C-alpha cells in the first residue's frame, strides 16, 4: 500500500534485470525493411520471428528466482506450456512500445499477407491494442511474463505447490505495484488479471492454426 | 524427448 519490503524490491530486481536484456536483433529488423512483400517471404519473416523468441523465453525464465530449484521435467513442462502465452504478451510489449510507428506498420503490414486467417489475426491485434489501453509500466510487463510462465496449473507438472510458492510472491509484488502507483483506480489489479485471461484464449487459435509452404518442423515439435 | 528445450535450458 505504500512501499514494497527490501525481499519484494530484491525480487522485483531480479526480474526487471532478466526481462531488460532482451533486444530484437539488427538481421531480424533488416528483413522486415528489404524483403519482397510476398506470403512466403512474410510467413518466413514470422517464423525467424517465433523461433528468436522461443531462446529468449528460455534465457529470461533461466534467471527467473527459483526456477533453477524445480525439478528438471518441470521447468520443461513450464516452458512447454507458457511458450504460446509468452510469446503473444512479449510481442505486444513490442508492438506498443520498442518497434517505430514506420516499421511496425511494414511487420502488421507482413503479418496481415502471410496466409494466416482473419480468425488468428483479428483476436491478435485486438489483444495488442487491449493492452496498449491500460499503458503498462516495464515492471508490469516482466511481472505478468514471470507470472504466465510461473504457472502451477499447467499440464504435466508432478510437483505443483513449487510452482506455486514461486507465483504468489509474483502476484503479491504486482498488486502492491498497482496499490502504489494506481491508488485513484483500484481495479487496476483486476484490468491486468484480465490480460491472463484474454491471453489463455491463444493457446487454441495457435494450435488450430498449426493444424493447417506453411510447415516449419522445428516450432511444430516444441508446442506440440 | 524435448531436445531443443532440454539444450536451451541447459546451455552456458
Ligand atoms: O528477435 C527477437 O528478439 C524477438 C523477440 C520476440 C518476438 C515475439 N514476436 C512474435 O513471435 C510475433 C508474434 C507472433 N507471430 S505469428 O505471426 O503469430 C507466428 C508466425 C509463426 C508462428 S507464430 C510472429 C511474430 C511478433 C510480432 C511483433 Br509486432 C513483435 C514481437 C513478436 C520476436 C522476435
Amino acid at each position: 500500500h505504500m512501499e514494497l519490503t527490501p525481499d519484494q524490491q530484491t525480487l522485483l530486481h531480479f526480474i526487471m534485470d532478466s526481462y531488460n536484456k532482451q533486444r530484437m536483433p539488427q538481421e531480424i529488423t533488416n528483413k522486415i525493411l528489404k524483403e519482397a512483400f510476398s506470403a512466403e517471404e512474410n510467413f518466413l519473416i514470422l517464423t525467424e520471428m517465433a523461433t528468436n523468441h522461443v531462446q529468449v523465453l528460455v534465457e529470461f525464465t533461466k534467471k527467473l528466482p527459483g526456477f533453477q530449484t524445480l525439478d528438471h521435467e518441470d521447468q520443461i513442462a513450464l516452458l512447454k506450456g507458457s511458450a504460446v502465452e509468452a510469446m503473444f504478451l512479449r510481442s505486444a510489449e513490442i508492438f506498443n512500445k520498442k518497434l517505430p510507428s514506420g516499421h511496425s506498420d511494414l511487420l502488421e503490414a507482413r503479418i496481415r499477407n502471410s496466409g494466416i486467417s482473419d480468425e488468428y489475426i483479428t483476436p491478435m491485434f485486438s489483444f495488442y491494442k487491449s493492452i496498449g489501453e491500460l499503458k503498462m509500466t516495464q515492471e508490469e510487463y516482466a511481472l505478468l511474463t514471470a507470472i504466465v510462465i510461473l504457472s502451477p496449473d499447467r499440464q504435466y507438472i508432478k510437483d505443483r505447490e513449487a510452482v506455486e510458492k514461486l507465483q504468489e510472491p509474483l502476484l503479491d509484488v504486482l498488486q502492491k505495484l498497482c496499490k502504489i502507483h494506481q491508488p485513484e483506480n483500484p481495479q487496476h489489479f483486476a484490468c491486468l488479471l484480465g490480460r491472463l485471461t484474454e491471453l489463455r484464449t491463444f493457446n487454441h487459435h495457435h494450435a488450430e492454426m498449426l493444424m493447417s509452404h506453411k510447415f516449419t518442423p522445428l516450432l511444430c515439435e516444441i508446442w506440440d | 524427448e524435448n531436445a531443443l528445450l532440454r539444450y536451451l535450458l541447459d546451455k552456458d
